[PDB]
């Protein structure tokens, strides 16, 4: 079978969970008790009685928001025991989240991990969600990635982080978590993509003509992404492609795995009309630089391979079209040495819309997934934050009160300088 | 000024068998290489160098000048099995085998063996340790919980510290003994505490009716400890963490005395505290990092070399 | 679950935890007598932060009142919410403070630290997981400086990784009521600048201003002060029982608002500040808080921020908001004054969000700040010390109690160099 | 009770 | 203006004064007037053969002690012929707690005060031993300084230089230096007996105390000398010295011996000043007992000026 393990470390994790196991019940038609008044294998298990039981673990240091899971509308869905939390929070800071607070709940969550894992038969990969500058997000998360790297090792693994922005932020410390975290994310991880709130922020406001956006919608269309990734694996089409065909058609050299992913076409209920939201339109409109996840131009950089996810009523003779209209355009250029950079799925389920939703259904949508050379602005922006904010050491007698030496901040600033020197001299 | 110096050994008998390899490769008498990483320093001394040149090039100086009505300060930071022991005591006996504070205190001694019988001098001795941000007194186990506080001048001092008085080195080596023999120390001999050592030296001009008083401070420095790969728990997890935030406000202390900056952050902890008369201004103060070459050992000494490398 | 013990020390400290725990009791809407008669799940979802569980569904709050006059004991006990606290928890003496720091910590408080550390450590064992310790005490008083700094450093003896949050009311250059007052605010700065984790600085001067020029009151008493003080005490630490979309704990307000560990003196805030009859004249948004929060006339400490740069900010918002707005207006905040604010920190201000606005408001934001101007504030103290210690006036009456004149010199030296720290980012 | 040199 | 105290400790009977068939003359008319010859001998304190030298020292040394402890300089100084009772009263046995003389009850008197006060004070302990034999000068403590000068400082009072100066902290060191002492007076010595008869022992202890804090300066000067037997250079300037002064004529001879130089300080100088005379009731003694009372009488008849030594 085909099966994937979702964990949902973190508030953002968890909330980003919330909206996705959402989707997914709509998607399949599953009520929230989970009764259904064979395509769903892959997310859940059955029990014999009628019941199913989502295979998720959800890890948290702070009883909040979980508490908010436990006495919700979707109460009676999840195991008991999936749902994991600790005492107090991280408090900000990747030592409490690493060691300090971290031995204390990791056992548990490793032993429910194994119990799931001994009950699937086609184990696939994992789809971590986290967050990069929170105490939890950076710290918790390398641990267990390293745990699970020297229990599983083989198995593919696949990450989804929020990462910070350029100019809007909300924490203080945040470019000090993100620097360790994202020295700690090249080891273990095979393919993260990462997006940001700015990005998101803009896209409501143009397309979806919403001026006061809140979370939600952003885990709304992260969600979307994510079901579009796993669909291929949920239903069936012509052109289908798994985990490790991705995985070897995205990533050329061992280092250069860090994708950005963008959706089309994110349109309102009244602008879904009037306009034809043809194949070629929305192929087109995936490649603007402004409706980009990360802000970072892709025209101050060169792709190197794009896959892209078509699902719905898609044909594709449309789709060799437009491919050959966006490869006889001059503003996007490829690398010399790949003159095959496109990869094509289509399938047969449509998009599915969630009651009170910004979304309009629509026939047809389509995914891109991308690794371009300008993803290394973001980098450098982070990293000018970090040296500026590390050269006075301010907050730094926090993080060495928690068994911390000075040499990680050193070493994880020569790992990331390191990976912006690789991707630059494989860019050319 | 700040002088920061450091050692290398060679590598014992007990990891030649395990087949390792130096890792450090030499420029000049400045400069060691680990991994292609050039490390600058003041002075960076090899195998070959013998305790008598070291002495000479770290010590001479600021023992001269603690006999001349000024002070100085001398610390020691690294790992265990790095070269802490031999580089400070050594063999306590043989001419050859002795090593920084005997001759420290061999010339402190002979000084005062050939001048006159018009001038009086004055020794006094402390032993002092920090464990868990509180001073403890070595020499006294009834005093645990001791304080610091000013004098008019502002020039600090810790009060209720017992002071004796000694006249020939040899009871100077064994109150040493008595002192080391109280620390803290886990189970090979770990150290898991700080400890200071402080040698006053006044004279009293009998004929001119001048007093000089002059001071020089011992300070042993606990190696830090990345706690994640050791799995520390309950009390150790504690010592870590403490060990880990006083060599950090350290740091912060001596670069801000380096850059020379408008305020130093002479109040973020009990060591420097201690230290504000014999750190900074018209006082020269001098730092020995000990480090081992070996493949087995690079982790703690890159992080030793990072640590004397702060200073700058 | 993240447990708070309370300790009100002196009369100020009293009145003032007087009126925060009817304000706390209201908004989890607890009757006076203890039974619980609220309308939501949310109120008894969290309600272990600051009450015990009793029989018969009753609660009573987990607070220790001490004074050395008992006066001021009786004077709550009658009061209207004075019937829920535990009797026992009741420790005071005879003989009054005097209006003296080195009696209240050396002879008379000596003798009475024993059974409120007995009571403070039989109700810390009773707790799942505790989190810190609250204090509401006066700085220039005799009885609260003093017995409030023997009980921190005592319990930062005793439990030496909690965080200790003070709300001290600082004194002021021209509203004052002894003539020792400088003495005590030294002697007292000199321990909380180092056994304290967080500490917020109010005084009466800045309170006397709102109540004039925002609210338009005719004749402001000590209850509208007190009021204001227990509404920011109340809102510091609002994501501790109440969920959100970013919750921010006591430790993380730490680590994000403290650089240095020297520096941890705030001035706190409240939003929004209107008066009756014209509250129907004000929109309600994100924006108009946002400006009003951060207005020089608004904070509740004497020292103009326009003469300083922000180190840290620290608002947390309370109600249903977009946080699309919420991080616009910080960062425009930041950019159009740019001047105001260090500049080798990035992302200078922390926003934390829950979804429980107070009841009768729909929005409502506390300003936690961290700015260089607090430093004038000390200078004036310092000035004082000096001209009154040349003199040595009034110092038999402290040196009758056990002290020294180094003492006094050493605290001097502190808060000098506490002054040039602040100084030194300017 | 001193012990000069 | 101190007072000189003259004090009369009798001692028993030897064996030679039996062998000429002495009769006790000597009775004690109370105890600070003697007749001998039937002639009066008033003293200030007179002690009886059968006194102990415990109560001889509760009855003189405690106030010169007390007078070192407080900045002035003290002299106790013992005279007699061979065998009078010098040596004996000085020490006598001082691993006996009983026979112990002046020097080992003062050090023990010394070191329970010191144990005593205790206060915010600083005390810096030295002790010099000194001999003179047949007018030469020679430090026990180093044998090789001989033949020393005695020179002469700004207040132009006398001193020993080149005399070996050896700091105390406890009683154990005190004894072990007067043992040393001792072992070298026999090391280039023919005979302890001739030379205790025919020689000069001089005991030396200077205090230096000062306040911590305050930090006043008191220092004082203790002097414990015994000299040779009275049956001579030395003995010839003591006589005329001693008579001049009771006549009151001319001056003191200082510059005829060392001694009277170094006693200046002890007798007319800068210190207080107390003598204890040893003397026999013996009639085979009967002319070296007169020859000690009129010495002790005549010398009664000098008062001292002393001063504190505070710089
Ligand atoms: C019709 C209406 O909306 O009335 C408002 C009101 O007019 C105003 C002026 C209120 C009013 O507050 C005051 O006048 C006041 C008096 C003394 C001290 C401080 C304030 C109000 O009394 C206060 C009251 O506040 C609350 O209900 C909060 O929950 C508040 N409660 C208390 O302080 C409290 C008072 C008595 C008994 C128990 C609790 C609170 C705030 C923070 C944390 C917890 C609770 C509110 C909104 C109003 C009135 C009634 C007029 C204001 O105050 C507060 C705290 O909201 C003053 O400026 C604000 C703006 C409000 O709009
Ligand atoms: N998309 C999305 N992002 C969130 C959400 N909550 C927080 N974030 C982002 O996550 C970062 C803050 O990290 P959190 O996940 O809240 O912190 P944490 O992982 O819970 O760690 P601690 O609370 O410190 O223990 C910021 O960049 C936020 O913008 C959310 O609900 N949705
Ligand atoms: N807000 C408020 N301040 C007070 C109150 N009572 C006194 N103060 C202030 O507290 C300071 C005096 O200290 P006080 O507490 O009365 O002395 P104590 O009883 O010895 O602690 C002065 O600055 C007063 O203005 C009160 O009820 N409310
Ligand atoms: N510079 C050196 N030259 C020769 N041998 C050395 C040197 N430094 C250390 N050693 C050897 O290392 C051994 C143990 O080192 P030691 O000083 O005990 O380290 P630690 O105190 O950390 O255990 C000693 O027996 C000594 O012989
Ligand atoms: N008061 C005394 N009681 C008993 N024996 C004494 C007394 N005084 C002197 N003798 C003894 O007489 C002997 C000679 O006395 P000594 O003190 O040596 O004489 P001096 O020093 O005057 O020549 C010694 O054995 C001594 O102990
Ligand atoms: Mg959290
Ligand atoms: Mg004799």
């Amino acid at each position: 079978m085909r099966e994937c393990i979702s964990i949902h470390v973190g508030q953002a994790g968890v909330q980003i969970g919330n909206a996705c196991w959402e989707l997914y019940c709509l998607e399949h038609g599953i009520q929230p008790d989970g009764q259904m008044p064979d395509s769903f294998n892959t997310f859940f298990s059955e029990t014999g009685a009628g019941k199913h039981v989502p295979r998720a673990v959800f890890v948290d240091l702070e009883p909040t928001v979980i508490d908010e899971v436990r006495t919700g509308t979707y109460r009676q869905l999840f195991h008991p025991e999936q749902l994991i939390t600790g005492k107090e929070d991280a408090a900000n800071n990747y030592a409490r989240g690493h060691y300090t607070i971290g031995k204390e709940i990791i056992d548990l969550v490793l032993d429910r991990i194994r119990k799931l894992a001994d009950q699937c038969t086609g184990l696939q990969g994992f789809l971590v969600f986290h967050s990069f500058g929170g105490g939890t997000g950076s710290g918790f998360t390398s641990l267990l990635m390293e745990r699970l790297s020297v229990d599983y090792g083989k198995k593919s693994k696949l990450e989804f982080s929020i990462y910070p922005a350029p100019q809007v932020s909300t924490a203080v410390v945040e470019p000090y978590n993100s620097i360790l975290t994202t020295h700690t994310t090249l080891e273990h991880s095979d393919c993260a993509f990462m997006v940001d709130n700015e990005a998101i922020y803009d896209i409501c406001r143009r397309n979806l003509d919403i001026e006061r956006p809140t979370y939600t919608n952003l885990n709304r269309l992260i969600s979307q992404i994510v079901s579009s990734i796993t669909a291929s694996l949920r239903f069936d089409g012509a052109l289908n492609v798994d985990l490790t065909e991705f995985q070897t058609n995205l990533v050329p050299y061992p280092r250069i795995h860090f994708p950005l992913a963008t959706y089309a076409p994110v349109i309102s209920a009244e602008k879904a009309y009037h306009e034809q939201l043809s194949v070629a339109e929305i192929t087109n409109a995936c490649f603007e630089p402004a409706n980009q996840m990360v802000k970072c131009d892709p025209r101050h950089g060169k792709y190197m391979a794009c896959c892209l996810l078509y699902r719905g009523d898609v044909v594709p003779k449309d789709v060799n079209a437009a491919i050959a209209t966006i490869k006889t355009k001059r503003s996007i250029q490829f690398v010399d040495w790949c003159p095959t950079g496109f990869k094509v799925g289509i399938n047969y389920q449509p998009p599915t819309v969630v009651p009170g939703g910004d979304l309009a259904k629509v026939q047809r949508a389509v995914c891109m997934l991308s690794n371009t050379t300008a993803i290394a602005e973001a980098w450098a922006r982070l990293d000018h934050k970090f040296d500026l904010m590390y050269a006075k050491r301010a907050f730094v007698h926090w993080y060495v009160g928690e068994g911390m030496e000075e040499g990680e901040f050193s070493e994880a600033r020569e790992d990331m300088a390191a990976l912006e020197k690789d991707y630059e001299e494989v860019g050319v | 000024n700040i002088k920061v110096m450091c050692r290398f050994r060679p590598l014992n008998e007990s990891e030649v068998n395990r087949g390792d390899k130096y890792i450090a490769k030499f420029q000049g008498e400045d400069t060691v290489v680990i991994a292609s990483k050039p490390y600058a320093f003041d002075r960076v001394f090899q195998s070959s160098t013998s305790q008598e040149q070291v002495y000479n090039d770290c010590a001479k100086k600021i023992v001269k000048d603690v006999l001349e009505g000024y002070n100085g300060t001398i610390f020691a930071y690294g790992q265990t099995s790095s070269g802490k022991t031999h580089t400070m005591e050594g063999k306590l006996h043989d001419p050859e085998g002795m090593g920084i504070i005997p001759r420290i205190v061999q010339d402190i001694f002979n000084y005062i063996y050939s001048m006159d019988e018009n001038l009086e001098f004055h020794i006094k001795v402390s032993y002092f340790e920090i464990y868990l941000d509180k001073i403890r007194d070595l020499l006294d186990v009834s005093k645990t919980n001791l304080s610091v506080h000013e004098d008019k001048n502002r020039v600090p001092y810790v009060k209720g510290c017992t002071e004796r008085f000694v006249c020939s080195p040899d009871e100077v080596m064994d109150t040493i003994d008595e002192g080391k023999s109280n620390r803290h120390v886990a189970v090979e001999h770990s150290s898991r505490s700080h400890s200071i050592f402080l040698i006053n030296v006044k004279q009293e001009n009998t004929q001119t009716e001048q007093k000089l008083s002059g001071k020089l401070y011992l300070v042993d420095l606990a190696g830090s400890e990345k706690v994640s790969k050791t799995g520390a728990e309950g009390a150790v997890l504690d010592e870590a963490k403490n060990i880990n935030k006083s060599l950090s406000a350290l740091g912060n202390v001596i670069s801000a005395l380096a850059e020379g900056s408008t305020y130093v952050p002479y109040r973020d902890s009990k060591m420097t505290r201690i230290l504000q008369d014999s750190l900074g201004g018209n006082c020269r103060t001098t730092i020995v990092i000990c480090c081992s070459p070996s493949s087995y050992n690079e982790s703690e000494t890159k992080s030793t070399l990072l640590f004397g490398q702060r200073a700058k | 679950m993240r447990e708070i013990v309370h300790i009100q020390a002196g009369q100020c400290g009293n009145q003032i935890g007087a009126k925060f725990w009817e304000v706390i009791s209201d908004e989890h809407g607890i009757d006076p007598t203890g039974s619980y008669h609220g309308d939501s799940d949310l109120q008894l979802e969290r309600i272990n932060v600051y009450y015990n569980e009793a029989a018969g569904n009753k609660y009573v709050p987990r607070a220790i009142l001490v004074d050395l006059e008992p006066g001021t004991m009786d004077s709550v006990r009658s009061g209207p919410f004075g019937q829920i606290f535990r009797p026992d928890n009741f420790v005071f003496g005879q003989s009054g403070a005097g209006n003296n720091w080195a009696k209240g910590h050396y002879t008379e408080g000596a003798e009475l630290v024993d059974s409120v550390l007995d009571v403070v450590r039989k109700e810390s064992e009773s707790c799942d997981c505790l989190q810190g310790f609250q204090l509401t005490h006066s700085l220039g008083g005799g009885t609260g400086s003093g017995m409030g700094t023997l009980l921190i450093s005592k319990i930062r003896e005793e439990y030496p990784d909690r965080i200790m949050n003070t709300f001290s009311v600082v004194p002021s250059p021209k509203v004052s009521d002894t003539v020792v007052e400088p003495y005590n605010a030294t002697l007292s700065v000199h321990q909380l600048v180092e056994n304290t984790d967080e500490t917020y600085c109010i005084d009466n001067e800045a309170l006397y201003d709102i109540c004039f020029r925002t609210l338009k009151l005719t004749t402001p008493t000590y209850g509208d002060l007190n009021h204001l003080v227990s509404a920011t005490m109340s809102g510091v630490t609002t994501c501790l029982r109440f969920p959100g979309q970013l919750n921010a704990d006591l430790r993380k307000l730490a680590v994000n608002m403290v650089p240095f560990p020297r520096l941890h003196f705030f001035m706190p805030g409240f939003a929004p500040l209107t008066s009756r009859g014209s509250q129907q004249y004000r929109a309600l948004t994100v924006p108009e808080l946002t400006q009003q929060m951060f207005d020089a006339k608004n904070m509740m400490a004497a020292c103009d921020p326009r003469h300083g740069r922000y180190l840290t900010v620290a608002a947390v918002f309370r109600g249903r908001m977009s946080m699309k707005e919420v991080d616009e207006q910080m960062l425009n905040v930041q950019n159009k004054n740019s001047s105001y604010f260090v500049e080798w920190i990035p992302n200078n201000v922390k926003t934390a969000v829950c979804d429980i606005p107070p009841r009768g408001l729909k929005m409502s934001a506390t300003f936690i700040g961290n700015s260089t101007a607090i430093q004038e504030l000390f200078k004036r103290i310092s000035e004082q010390f000096t001209a009154m210690f040349r003199r040595k006036a009034f110092l038999h009456w402290y040196t009758g109690e056990g002290m020294d004149e180094m003492e006094f010199t050493e605290a001097e030296s502190n808060m000098n160099d506490l002054v040039s720290e602040y100084q030194q980012y300017q």
